[PDB]
């Protein structure tokens, strides 16, 4: 039994790097290089990114700490402390005798038991009104930024937020991050940023030629099949010499007469090209009453995958009578700026709005783009699950309470292993405290006293003093769904790393 | 046009250099109205201002007053002590002298007796004083923040 | 010779099966494999285990063998 | 790769006192003048703060930082990256 | 007219300068056994000659070029074209140690330079310092 | 050990020692001509013929120093051989 206690020592290594970046007052790392530079810095997530191990546990243990860190957004930085303390207190003491088996399903009745009590402990809120949201969301975003301008981009976030859902079916399916983009003009004042339509535009469309105006018609995109290709599937014609290219006009010809004997009925305008530019042949296109534009990005078919629904496959006539296109569409190019700008306005697939900010150098670019979307992760979060609970300090203590208390109910034979994990969960208010300056054991013992007496679930540490508050008074909630996730998370590192036998190598 | 001429050597990039920056220092005293006395007779006030006439009453916030104040004196004393004199004999007569009159009291680079440097005719600015004491908050605060140097990085 | 050269091949048969005897029967520990490049395949079954596993003696490439 | 201690303070407030001992006797107009010379014998005199404290070679990472975030605010008015070490090393040493 | 990997010894490491024909861009990869990384490099250009076949690429066994050598010669890759050097790499601080996804045919793209696919995009960077950034930011706030 | 790379002997000491010894050194080589003498060094460089002179101009116009105390001199010496004769 050698292994568990080599992969239980990285562990805990690796937990003990950041364990004193957490709450207001973080202190700050440093790395230096080895060419002679030196970087300071009080991020985790760019210690655990910037470092380099060797075991097998450290690489599991960053890799499902960047899953959570992607899927939520927040909450990355405890589950590590709290898997390695859970370890060194359960492995590093109860495998004296070697015997593991009981200790999974005591995690598991833990874990249980800590679901329940955080189930039965939620309070309701309503979602009707729109104060108390944008009350939450300041509460919770007043961390570590500025206080200048954050009331008007967290309506705005929020704005965006209950204007891009619309994938209701039961569900409730929420996606805004390939679905809302940001946009940058600068030019204007600065009191100006809403939400538009929003079209990846600005200096693809090319007209040589001077044409009719576009007002309100009807646009029908197709597909991107029309390059410097050998046709359909055989090589029949190939772009070789002059008349192959004199008579690529033709065929083309051709082939728009058949496309209006056989779906052209609304007029389409525009048409996606990625290859297909000239001086003679473009001025033939746009006489044949079509326009073509090229130049297209990922940007771009980001947003006629997203907004317009543009797909990729090898059928670029012979289509769907009613594929897209259905619906009054605008497309005034106008002159606001100084450059090409199109508003497609009322189309397929509504509820698809971005972003429009004029800012001025980079600087406001950043600043917004962060905003943003700090504001739209905690309106996500938030809005996923309409339960709160007092944070700082106060539910983990009940919750350990409500263990010991199960466990001297039950009487049981494997109580050691629960009451080692069930007293492993005091460590956020006591690096709180080590953090605020004072001491670690008195204010423990007077917060292990108050939690004890009837009804009082609602006191903890504050984080900018080093005394106890009632959470009814100060206004430090967090979301439910976060918590049960780091859990579960947690319980799901711990199985894993104390399910290791023996270590080889093979191919 | 400055025309300016030299013995051919190096000394005409040091005579331009010091010369553009007489013409900022007057291009930042023509910019504002108001010049507030130098030669080291504002450090001695405000330590007397941080030392005596305390803002609040807290043993825990004297512990940092005093250490902010015990560290504006070293100005003086530097000076006396590269002017080729001592260097708590005239501290200790500058603070008698700010003591017993109440002006600001200049340091002499002559014979380092204590005198008015608001008659002589040396002046200094106005926001160099604050942009100077914003740097040393800034540089002093995010320091002693500084936990574990670890070995790491690749870029 | 003779009598040292099969002690080593028993010691070595030994050893190749002392790797799979904690993993019989429906209760068992997980076994974790490296391909030396930097991915690692955890499982727990005797056939993946005895598949993916490198062998350098004749004696024991032949009991991979007749257990294939 | 493991450390928990409080070598880090100290050789911090080592770095502050070495920069301060190294640049403080260059206050007041009774000065003594400086001289570098390196490059195919190039002498260049000089005696103020910002142009020695960016053409130095420095062994220090922590001095050379600390001189480059000096240098940097020297943009905003005339000249006042001088005297400006010394309170700082002085603030440091009360600290520790 | 290429687009696999082989191994060579030096009758073509001579005869290629005679043998390309309108600038062939030719990579040669030393490889070294029992490191990783260079079978991780090997990976990578067995797809990366698939995605370009343009080019040629060739590995050889550090053994060839100077066979007296301690452990200086450190694994790498060499481009050539007709005769000439275009600053050749060596060691893992180019390329980034074993954190290396998407980088090696960003900067073999910006060494070229020829066949750009709309790859112009500045890479991740270090982290940056928290106090030159805060200066920069109250500079740009104050003015 | 801050600044220099063990290269420089200079510090808060050097300053009434070497800075005064090197001139020394430099004109210890000098107060054996100074009149009517017959005083003749010989020169070799480049032109391997082996001559001697007498005037201390081509004897310093030969010799190559490294020291910025000894360089600081020979300024003088040649703004003043441009301006009068002798000297
Ligand atoms: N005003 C406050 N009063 C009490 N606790 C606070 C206060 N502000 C922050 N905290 C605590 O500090 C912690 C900060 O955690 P954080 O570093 O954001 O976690 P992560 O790095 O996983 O996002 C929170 O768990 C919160 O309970
Ligand atoms: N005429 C003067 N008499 C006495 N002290 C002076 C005089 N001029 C300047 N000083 C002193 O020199 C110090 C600043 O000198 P220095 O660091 O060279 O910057 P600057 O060149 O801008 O004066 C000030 O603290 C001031 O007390």
């Amino acid at each position: 039994r050698k292994v568990q206690s080599g992969n239980i020592n990285a562990a805990k290594t690796i937990a003990d790097i950041i364990r004193t970046c957490l709450g207001p007052k973080s202190m700050m790392k440093m790395l230096l290089d080895p060419m002679g530079g030196i970087v300071m810095t009080n991020d985790g997530n760019a210690i655990l990114r910037e470092i380099q191990v060797q075991h097998p546990a450290a690489k599991s243990m960053i890799e499902i700490s960047r899953t959570q860190d992607e899927e939520v957004g927040d909450g990355t930085t405890s589950v590590i402390i709290l898997a390695g303390e859970m370890l060194s207190v359960a492995e590093h003491f109860l495998e004296q005798q070697m015997h593991p088996t009981v200790v999974i399903s005591a995690y598991r009745k833990a874990l249980d038991d800590m679901i329940s009590t955080l189930k039965k402990i939620s309070i309701p809120v309503d979602i009707s009104d729109s104060d108390m949201m944008l009350n939450i969301i300041n509460s919770s975003i007043t961390t570590k930024a500025i206080s200048r301008w954050s009331s008007l981009a967290c309506n705005i976030a929020l704005d965006a937020v209950k204007m891009v859902q619309f994938e209701e079916n039961g569900r409730k399916e929420i996606d805004i991050k390939k679905y809302a983009r940001v946009e940058k003009i600068p030019g204007g004042i600065i009191e100006d940023s809403c939400v538009l339509r929003g079209v990846m535009i600005n200096k693809d469309v090319t007209h040589p030629r001077m044409r009719r105006y576009i007002k309100n018609p009807r646009i029908v995109l197709l597909d991107s099949s029309l390059e410097y290709k050998k046709g359909e599937s055989q090589t029949d014609i190939e772009i070789t010499r002059e008349e192959d290219f004199t008579r690529i006009l033709q065929m083309e010809e051709e082939y728009i007469q058949q496309l209006c004997e056989d779906i052209i009925q609304l007029k389409p305008d525009v048409v996606i090209t990625e290859k297909g530019i000239s001086d003679l042949a473009q001025h033939y296109l746009m006489r044949a009453n079509i326009t073509a534009i090229r130049r297209v990005r990922k940007t771009d078919n980001n947003r006629i995958a997203r907004a317009c629904g543009a797909r990729i496959v090898s059928r670029p006539e012979e289509l769907r009578e009613d594929d897209v296109g259905t619906g009054a569409g605008l497309l005034e190019i106008k002159k606001i700026g100084d450059e090409y700008f199109t508003f497609i306005t009322d189309c397929k697939d509504p509820k698809a709005c971005t972003i429009l900010l004029r800012g001025a150098s980079k600087e406001i670019l950043s600043e917004v783009e962060r905003n943003l979307q700090d504001a739209m992760q905690v309106c996500r979060n938030v809005l996923l699950d309409p339960q709160l609970v007092p944070g700082g300090g106060a539910s983990e203590m009940a919750v350990a309470h409500a263990l010991t208390e199960k466990s001297k109910a039950m009487t049981g034979v494997e109580q050691w292993p629960y009451r080692a994990v069930a007293q492993a969960l005091e460590v956020i208010p006591r690096t709180l405290i080590q953090n605020c300056g004072a001491s670690t054991i008195r204010l423990l013992t007077s917060l292990r006293a108050k939690h004890t007496q009837e009804n009082c679930e609602t006191w903890g540490v504050n984080g900018e003093t080093g005394t106890l508050v009632d959470m009814k008074e100060l206004g430090i909630w967090e979301p439910l769904a976060v918590k049960l996730q780091t859990y579960k998370t947690a319980v799901e590192t711990a199985v894993l790393l104390l399910r290791i036998d023996d270590i080889v190598s093979g191919h | 046009t400055l025309l300016i001429k030299g013995p051919n050597k190096h000394t005409l990039t040091q005579i331009k250099d010091a010369v553009r920056d007489g013409l900022r220092a007057v291009k930042n005293a023509i910019d504002d109205g108001c010049v507030v006395p130098g030669a080291g007779a504002v450090e001695v006030a405000m330590a007397e201002a941080l030392i005596k006439h305390k803002p609040s009453v807290k043993g825990r916030a004297q512990l940092g007053v005093q250490a902010f104040a015990d560290a504006l004196l070293i100005i003086p004393k530097v000076l006396a002590q590269n002017s080729g004199f001592d260097l708590q004999e005239t501290l200790v007569k500058i603070q008698a002298e700010h003591s017993e009159s109440g002006q600001l009291v200049g340091v002499d680079l002559n014979t380092g007796e204590p005198m008015v440097a608001a008659e002589v005719g040396v002046w200094d600015n106005y926001c160099v004083k604050k942009q100077l004491l914003h740097s040393c908050t800034v540089i002093a605060t995010n320091i002693l923040l500084v936990d574990e140097i670890m070995r790491a990085g690749m870029s | 010779t003779g009598e040292t050269i099969r002690s080593q091949n028993v010691m070595a048969a030994a050893s190749i099966a002392n790797i799979v005897k904690s993993s019989l029967g429906p209760v068992g520990l997980d076994k974790m494999l490296v391909d030396d490049i930097g991915d690692v395949t955890i499982t727990n079954d005797g056939a993946t285990i005895l598949k993916l596993l490198e062998v350098e003696h004749p004696a024991a490439k032949v009991l991979c063998e007749l257990a294939d | 790769e493991v450390a928990r201690a409080q070598a880090a303070l100290a050789v911090n407030i080592s770095a502050a006192r070495g920069l301060q001992d190294v640049l403080r006797t260059n206050l007041g107009p009774k000065g003594t003048m400086k001289m570098l010379v390196s490059g195919a014998g190039d002498i260049k005199l000089t005696k103020d703060g910002n142009v020695l404290l960016h053409e130095m070679q420095i062994q220090h990472p922590t001095a050379s930082l600390i001189a480059k975030v000096a240098t940097a605010q020297d943009d905003i008015t005339g000249d006042g990256t001088t005297s400006n070490v010394l309170i700082i090393g002085e603030l440091l040493k009360q600290a520790d | 007219k290429f687009g696999e990997v082989l191994e060579i010894s030096g009758k073509d490491y001579v005869q290629e300068v005679t043998k390309a024909g309108e600038g062939l861009w030719v990579i040669l990869h030393l490889y070294k056994q029992g490191i990783p990384l260079c079978a991780l490099i090997n990976q990578h250009l067995s797809g990366l000659a698939r995605k370009f076949p343009d080019v040629k690429f060739i590995k050889a066994i550090s053994t060839t070029c100077i066979p007296n050598y301690p452990d200086r010669n450190l694994p790498t890759i060499f481009v050539y074209l007709e005769g000439d050097i275009k600053a050749q790499f060596i060691g893992p601080l180019v390329f980034g140690g074993m954190n290396l996804t998407r980088d090696e045919l960003e900067w073999k793209l910006s060494e070229s330079g020829a066949i750009m696919t709309d790859l112009e995009e500045n890479p991740k960077k270090p982290i940056e310092d928290v106090l030159l950034s805060s200066v920069r930011r109250s500079v740009l706030m104050k003015r | 050990m801050l600044k220099e790379g063990a290269k420089h002997f200079s510090g808060l000491e050097e300053a009434v020692y070497r800075n005064i010894q090197a001139c020394k050194e430099l004109a210890q080589t000098t107060r054996t001509a100074y009149g009517p003498n017959g005083m003749n060094k010989m020169v070799i460089n480049h032109l391997e013929k082996l001559f001697v002179t007498n005037d201390a101009a081509t004897i310093l116009r030969e010799l190559e120093v490294q020291h910025p105390a000894a360089k600081m001199i020979v300024m003088a010496s040649h703004m003043q051989e441009q301006e009068v004769g002798d000297g």
